């Protein structure tokens, strides 16, 4: 996973 | 030359993806897990009114004109067991900017009037959760031209330099409001781009102003 960041 | 369908996807499950890979293989569109200058297509997490979280991806998406659809895109080509258009799965918003703003409509329609075009940016480190050369890679995209060093700015009226910064990225010291004092322009949080880009129109430098001391 270690899924996407979000901003 | 033939530049072909070429998709990323973004704010996808593991799982979800693995929808996307069979769509891809069935349909023999190339999918890559990173995003280049190649890529045509953005599939996008979303919900049914098409509106999504901003992501890496997400971002520079909408800054290449691309195709930034939802991934109902791919599930409802499925469904049908065909190649749906594009136009009507294409994200209209975000959660943060507004759920109908159309930014990635505008960038597609605007490559010719980049937002950023006409302006130098230094992306003042250090950031969190976004390599700098993404950043620069993001506002290049836009138009923007990408400097350096504080001291690598163009001089001339009509140069116009931005230095960016992300605040929370700094420890306890506000150096970010020190920068005034090495070059003059004016200092903006990383918001300031994002919040440009997503929408495509380039917003104004007042709320995203951080206070440089004389």
């Amino acid at each position: 996973y270690s899924r996407s960041p979000t901003f | 030359v033939n530049k072909r369908m070429s998709m990323v996807v973004s704010g996808l499950t593991p799982e979800e993806f693995m929808l996307v890979y069979k769509f891809a293989r069935k349909h023999h569109i190339t999918l890559t897990n990173l995003i280049t200058e190649e890529t045509t297509h953005v599939v996008m997490k979303t919900d049914a009114e098409f509106v999504c979280e901003r992501t890496l991806k997400y971002f520079l998406g909408i800054a290449g004109g691309k195709w930034v659809v939802s991934y109902f895109w791919v599930t409802q080509s499925i469904k049908e067991r065909k190649m749906l258009n594009e136009h009507d799965f294409e994200v209209r918003g975000d959660v943060v900017n507004g759920r109908n703003h159309q930014g990635p409509k505008r960038a597609r329609e605007s490559q010719d009037r980049k937002i950023f075009r006409g302006l130098e940016i230094c992306c003042y480190g250090p950031f969190t959760n976004m390599p700098t050369d993404q950043l620069e890679w993001m506002v290049q995209l836009c138009g923007a031209s990408v400097v350096k060093e504080l001291s690598s700015f163009t001089l001339g009226t009509g140069v116009h330099p931005i230095v960016v910064v992300q605040p929370d990225a700094w420890t306890e010291d506000n150096g970010f409001h020190a920068i005034g004092q090495m070059c003059e322009a004016p200092v903006v949080t990383r918001e300031w781009v994002l919040d440009s880009v997503a929408l495509y129109q380039c917003q104004e430098l007042d709320t995203y102003l951080i206070p440089q001391i004389p």
